[PDB]
RNA sequence: GCGGAUUUAGCUCAGUUGGGAGAGCGCCAGACUGAAGAUCUGGAGGUCCUGUGUUCGAUCCACAGAAUUCGCACC
RNA sequence: GAGGGCGCUUACCACUUUGUGAUUCAUGACUGGGGUGAAGUCGUAACAAGGUAACCGUAGGGGAACCUGCGGUUGGAUCA
RNA sequence: AGGACCGAACCGACUAAUGUUGAAAAAUUAGCGGAUGACUUGUGGCUGGGGGUGAAAGGCCAAUCAAACCGGGAGAUAGCU
RNA sequence: GCUCGCCGGAAGACCAAGGGUUCCUGUCCAACGUUAAUCGGGGCAGGGUGAGUCGACCCCUAAGGCGAGGCCGAAAGGCGUAGUCGAUGGGAAACAGGUUAAUAUUCCUGUACUUGGUGUUACUGCGAAGGGGGGACGGAGAAGGCUAUGUUGGCCGGGCGACGGUUGUCCCGGUUUAAGCGUGUAGGCUGGUUUUCCAGGCAAAUCCGGAAAAUCAAGGCUGAGGCGUGAUGACGAGGCACUACGGUGCUGAAGCAACAAAUGCCCUGCUUCCAGGAAAAGCCUCUAAGCAUCAGGUAACAUCAAAUCGUACCCCAAACCGACACAGGUGGUCAGGUAGAGAAUACCAAGGCGCUUGAGAGAACUCGGGUGAAGGAACUAGGCAAAAUGGUGCCGUAACUUCGGGAGAAGGCACGCUGAUAUGUAGGUGAGGUCCCUCGCGGAUGGAGCUGAAAUCAGUCGAAGAUACCAGCUGGCUGCAACUGUUUAUUAAAAACACAGCACUGUGCAAACACGAAAGUGGACGUAUACGGUGUGACGCCUGCCCGGUGCCGGAAGGUUAAU
RNA sequence: AAUUCCUUGUCGGGUAAGUUCCGACCUGCACGAAUGGCGUAAUGAUGGCCAGGCUGUCUCCACCCGAGACUCAGUGAAAUUGAACUCGCUGUGAAGAUGCAGUGUACCCGCGGCAAGACGGAAAGACCCCGUGAACCUUUACUAUAGCUUGACACUGAACA
RNA sequence: CUUUAAUGUUUGAUGUUCUAACGUUGACCCGUAAUCCGGGUUGCGGACAGUGUCUGGUGGGUAGUUUGACUGGGGCGGUC
RNA sequence: GCUCAACGGAUAAAAGGUACUCCGGGGAUAACAGGCUGAUACCGCCCAAGAGUUCAUAUCGACGGCGGUGUUUGGCACCUCGAUGUCGGCUCAUCACAUCCUGGGGCUGAAGUAGGUCCCAAGGGUAUGGCUGUUCGCCAUUUAAAGUGGUACGCGAGCUG
C-alpha cells in the first residue's frame, strides 16, 4: 500500500549491499561486467 | 468445588462469573531468582507446531532438582503458577537459604519441613520411598531415580505406594499401574494442592489463552489445502482419517529403551 | 419404442432337464374340547395368460399376440 | 373609600389514554383425560398355588397385562 | 468490577450519493462505532520457489500472481487464420 | 493603508528516514510557475550551519549475526561452547542571558563537572576475574501540595481618552528575580546500638542468609518546592540622538499581595489487580592471592587531556513517496484561549502567509431542497432522499426472572430576563488581630479578601426563550451465534462461527510431532487432571436406541497359502 | 423446513380486500439425539415490512443564490483508427439498404437538441468447442512417491531347560 | 535294519537369561567460576536399537491424464 | 494369445459440470431471437350432419377441409460466438383490430324488454388498494372509460437486481 521506491542506507546489506555483492559469486560476475569490462563506473558509495 | 475455601464464581451481574475468585496468591517483586520462556515457536524453519500466536509465555519457576533434603525449613507464603496451576509455596531452609516447592493444600504454620534417609517421614523436600511407610499420597517421583520430578504440579494424580510388591518396584497410578520403578525414586507428598483452578472452567475465553498464545481451534473444517477432506457446498460427507498417523483408537509404538509397562488394560 | 419381470393354490409365494405340480399359512376330516383355535395325523386347494412351434413331453423354451408393470429415451 | 360584577393566576376536576392487564362469551382450523362396555377385534396378569402367584413408595423394559430382584408387618395350602 | 453500556486522532471495510471518460487497482461529506485492549501501532535482523504464517486464505504475499516482475532452457509445443 | 481570511490536534518546534546545502538575501526567466509572473526548495553571486557537554564509541545485553576445538560433511554446506558484534537497555552530563543575515545546550560571558593523567600538602592499609544488597520495568489509580499559566488591582509610566459621554472611583502598560548553595517539609521506608556463633554463600569474607547473648528507646536514609542567597546583578515606562532607515549611540522607570485551574513536577512514594513486567553495569561493600619501612583510594586545591562526526533548509508530512503545488499514507517533540462531559463544532493570537482562472451572464441538461393547497406514504428493489425527537427533574411506566437486566422504558414539559429572602443566601476559603509552644518549613484562637448553587413568594413579552452549533422514535415481532465483535480487505458483512466443557483417544515415558543432512529447540525447565485427535455449539437438562450394512479396530481358537 | 406430489389444500373468523394483520378438525414421497435436541441474555458494524410519527413518495414539480457547460480570455493531450459528398419504414436477399431506386427532393453552419444508426466502445465474449491440450482442488472408482506399520533375512553369542 | 530307546558321535534351534555388545537425550566424579563439549566410574535396561529390501494394504497429504468419433451442439439409447 | 470384441489395433492405461476461464484464428463453431416461411399455432372460414324448443344455416359444431401477416412449439439460416445482451412493470406514444365498448344502420332464435355476431371503422380510458416474480388468477368500491396481438414476446448511449 505504502507504495515505493525511496531511499535507506540500513536495508542495503542484505541485497543492495556493495560489498556483499563482492562476498556471493552471483554478485561478483555482473559487477565486473558493469564496470572493470565495460568501460564504466558506479560511484554511488556514501 | 466442594472443599474449603472453595471461593465461588459472582451473582449473574457481568459477562465474567468464572475464573477463579481466589484472594491471598498474588504477590510482587517478582523476587530475586527468576527466569522466562522464549519468542515464539522458531524451530529452523517450516514450523509443525499449529496456530501459534506465541506472544507472552511468560515467566516461570526455576527450581527444580530440590535435592536439599536433611537441611530443616520454614513457610513465608503460598503462590500461584499459571503454567500448572499449582500452590507453589516459599520455604526458607535454616542453613541460610529462600526455595519454591510443589506443597499440598494448606502446608503452613510456619510447619516443621524436614526429609532424607531414615532421618524423618513428615513434609519432606524429596524423600526416597525406601526409607518409608505405605500411603496414597506420594507426589515428586523422580521419573528415572537421579532425572527429577515426573510430576512439577499438586494437581490430583494420586501416584500410590504400594507395600511389597516385586522386591521395591512400587506406584499405583492413572493411566498404566505396572510402571514398576524402584523405591530408590523420591516423593515428597502430595497430589492436591490446588483443586479449585481445575476443577471448574476458568473461562470462555479468559487470559491464560488469549493474551500470549492461540490453542487448536481447527484442522479438519475449512480449506481442504491441509487435511485429507472435503470439497465444499458445507457436505464434507466422507472417510477422513487422520492421515497417515490414524485417531480413535490404534496404538502408536513397538520399540525403545525402558518401555516397563507389563500388562495396560486400556480401557 | 427398446429391454425386462409377470397373468403358477384364499394369502405370501417357491418351481422349472422340458414327463411330479410345491411348501409357511387357510379351509376340512380324524379327535382332544360341550365348542373352537393352537399343536397334531390324513385328505384336498391350480383360468400354469392365450396362440404356435421345437419337442418324448412346454408351467418352463422361442416366436407371435393380449394385459399389467418397471427403468431409460422425451429436455 | 368596599366589593360584587370580572380579568387575571392555578388547581380540585369531566373529557382524553401512555398503557396494557383482570374476566365474561362463542370461532374451539395436529387432538387426549375419567366411561356407559348392542354382540366390537389383538391380549388376558392378579381375588385357591387365577394352576415356573407377587399386593407396599416406586426406579425400569417399553403389546403392560408392569413384567421383575430386595425389606416386611402373614387378609397366600403345608410336615414344605 | 468488566474482551462495560455511551466515549478521540492509534480501526477499518455495510449500501449509496459527486468513486468508473480515475484526485483513486482506491479513496470519499455535512454522517458513524469497537471506549482499552478475540485491539493495531510504525527503524531493523530468521522464513529467498513451485513458497509459509494459520480467526484458516483459494483472498494473500506489487499493487491484476492456481506462481510471477527471472532471464538463462528456447526464436519451445506448433493438426495456427 | 484598510476591511476581512486559511491551516485551528497549524504546513506552530528542532532534529533524527541520507535526501543531502536549491534558507536571509544580491538578482531574475528557461533548463519552467498550463493567467499575471515581481514568486516556487525555481537558480544563479556570496557565503554558510561555531557541540568538552547534544548523542552511537565505551564497560556493555534479551532477540539475532559470526566462532576456536568439533559432530558431520560429495564439491555445497549446517548446528554450535569460550568469545565478540550489539540499543531501540542503561550510567556521567546546560542554563540565565546576549548575538549574528544567518546557524545557535555550541558563539560568548558567567556558573562551575565529568572521565582520567600529573603536582604540592593532608587523611588513610589495600585489593578481584569470585560473594551479597538490588542494579529492575506492566497500567489504570489514590491522597495532599508547588504554581506552569491566567485575571485582578494596591502600586508604578500615561492621563482622562477624535462621533454621544467623559477630568477619584475610571482604564490602559511590565507584573521578570538566573544559577548551586542551603536541608528536609507533604507522605514515605525503617525502633537503636555492641557482641557471639552456624546443617549457609563456586576457595574467602569487618559483606549478605540464619541464629544466640548484652544494654538503651525518641535513633537513620530525602522529597516538589514554599522560603531564601545573590543583586548599588539586571531588565526596562520614558528622555536627548546619530543613521547604512537595519538599527545602536547616549541617558533611564517601576518592581506587591492574592485568587483559580494542568497536560506537568513530587510519586522505582502509596494502593489496587494478574496475562504474571530481560541481563551486565553505574549504586554500595565483602574478602582470595599478593604488595605489605613499598604500594593502593579520597580530600583540599592547581591544571591538563578533553579523539575522525555532524549541526544548512523539512513533517501527525509538495525536493520522502504518491511521481498532474494530488480527496494514498502517516510520526516521536513546548501543549496557544474563554464559556464545552469532549481531539463533540461554525469564531480566534502568532508562523507559514489568503496558496497565479475569473470577467460576466442567468433556456431545459438534476452534483439539489422547501415551504405546499387536497389526501397521509394511496411509491417501489431500498418511510430510499428531507428529518424530528435527542437535559438535570417529574405532576410518575407494559408484556417479562437468566430477580444483574428488559428501564436516557414509555410520556410532553416550567426553562428567556430581573427582583425579594440576601446592598447576596447556603456551601469552599482563613487574612489579619490575639494567644500558646518545642523555640522554627510549630499549634490554638479568629472572619479578612474572593467565590457562588438551589428555590420561594412575585413579575409578562411572543410566531417564537433546552431562542445557536453537540446529540435517540415506544415498538410488537422471526431463527436464540447465547460471550463485546471487525471476521475470510475482493461477491455475502454474517443468515461464516473462534468459543468452552468431555466420553474416548497419541505417549508409562530419549514422552506424540522432526521443519534441518548432524541437532534434541517446541511440548520443557515439562507426565498420560501438563501436551496433541477429528470436532464441540450460552446454561441446564437430555442423548431413546436399533447392528441388518459399512466403518473403527482388536484378537487367535483355525482355513485361504508370501519374504522366511 | 429449500418434504408441503394432487388443486391458488384447508373452517372461514377478521379485514375498504386474507395469496395472512395469524385466527391451531392437517393430503407428514427422501424429519431429529454432537452434520443434536424442548427453549432463552441483555447487546444489532439490523436482515424483513407493517403502524401512528413529519410528509409532496406517485400523479403535480409550473418560482430560486446558485456549480457550470455551451459562452470570453491562458492552454489542448489520448482507451486509435472505414476514405462522406454518410437517404426519414424504404424494396431485394452469398436471407439486415447510410451506397441493387418505386417514391418525396432535405441550401452552408451551430457540435447548441443530440432521441434507434462506427451495434459501439472500457477488451482475446462469459456462454466455448476441431482442442493428440497449462496444471486446478477431490473420492470405500485409478492410484502413485514420500509416509503408516508388524513379521523376515541382513547384522549382534550360546550356555541351559 | 525300521517303527525307536539308552548313550556316544555328528550338529541346530525356540525359550529361559547374564551382560567387556550398545545406547548413555540417568547420575556420581571430573577438565571447567562453561549452555556445546573432554573422559572415568556407576546406574540403567538389553542383543533391544537401526535402517536396506521382498510380502501385505492404507488413502486422495506432492506429482499426473483430461484419451476417440458418430454430435438436426453434447447427458443417455444405437453403430467401425 | 487376449472382452488387445475403440477388429487397420498411433498406447498397457488414470476420471470431470467450459456453474475459475481461456492460446494464436473466433459462426469453416448449435441459446430463445433479428424471420427466408413456417407441417403442429393465429388469421379467413367450407357443405354438411347434427341438436338448438317441437324448423340445420343465429347460437353452436360428426367421423369430415383448404390455405396464409410469423408471437407459440418445430423442418431452424446466415455477414451475425472481438454485442447479434434475455426478461417483460412501464416509461417516449404509437398500431389499426382476433369488439371493447361508447354506437347508426342493415338482420332477428327482437313485439318490446333483452339476447345473438358482424360489416364501415379504431376519439378518448387503460386508472384500484391489502397479494406474490405473477403472464396467468382476484378482491372491496368502481365508470364518460374499466379491451387487447408483438412488433427481436415494447426497455442498458435510460432504471437497482
Amino acid at each position: 500500500m505504502k507504495r515505493t521506491f525511496q531511499p535507506s542506507v540500513l536495508k542495503r546489506n542484505r541485497s543492495h549491499g556493495f560489498r556483499a555483492r563482492m562476498a556471493t559469486k552471483n554478485g561478483r560476475q555482473v559487477l565486473a561486467r558493469r564496470r572493470a569490462k565495460g568501460r564504466a563506473r558506479l560511484t554511488v558509495s556514501k | 468445588v466442594k472443599c474449603k475455601p472453595t471461593s465461588p464464581g459472582r451473582r449473574h451481574v457481568v459477562k465474567v462469573v468464572n475464573p477463579e475468585l481466589h484472594k491471598g496468591k498474588p504477590f510482587a517483586p517478582l523476587l530475586e531468582k527468576n527466569s522466562k520462556s522464549g519468542g515464539r515457536n522458531n524451530n529452523g524453519r517450516i514450523t509443525t507446531r499449529h496456530i501459534g500466536g506465541g506472544h507472552k509465555q511468560a515467566y516461570r519457576i526455576v527450581d527444580f532438582k530440590r535435592n536439599k533434603d536433611g537441611i530443616p525449613a520454614v513457610v513465608e507464603r503460598l503462590e500461584y503458577d499459571p503454567n500448572r496451576s499449582a500452590n507453589i509455596a516459599l520455604v526458607l531452609y535454616k542453613d541460610g537459604e529462600r526455595r519454591y516447592i510443589l506443597a499440598p493444600k494448606g502446608l503452613k504454620a510456619g510447619d516443621q519441613i524436614q526429609s532424607g534417609v531414615d532421618a524423618a517421614i513428615k513434609p519432606g523436600n524429596t524423600l526416597p520411598m525406601r526409607n518409608i511407610p505405605v500411603g496414597s499420597t506420594v507426589h515428586n517421583v523422580e521419573m528415572k531415580p537421579g532425572k527429577g520430578g515426573q510430576l512439577a504440579r499438586s494437581a490430583g494424580t494420586y501416584v500410590q505406594i504400594v507395600a511389597r510388591d516385586g522386591a521395591y518396584v512400587t506406584l499405583r497410578l492413572r493411566s498404566g499401574e505396572m510402571r514398576k520403578v524402584e523405591a530408590d525414586c523420591r516423593a515428597t507428598l502430595g497430589e492436591v494442592g490446588n483443586a479449585e483452578h481445575m476443577l471448574r472452567v476458568l473461562g470462555k475465553a479468559g487470559a491464560a489463552r488469549w493474551r500470549g498464545v492461540r490453542p487448536t481451534v481447527r484442522g479438519t473444517a475449512m480449506n481442504p489445502v491441509d487435511h485429507p477432506h472435503g470439497g465444499g457446498e458445507g457436505r464434507n460427507f466422507g472417510k477422513h482419517p487422520v492421515t497417515p498417523w490414524g485417531v480413535q483408537t490404534k496404538g502408536k509404538k513397538t520399540r525403545s529403551n525402558k518401555r516397563t509397562d507389563k500388562f495396560i488394560v486400556r480401557r
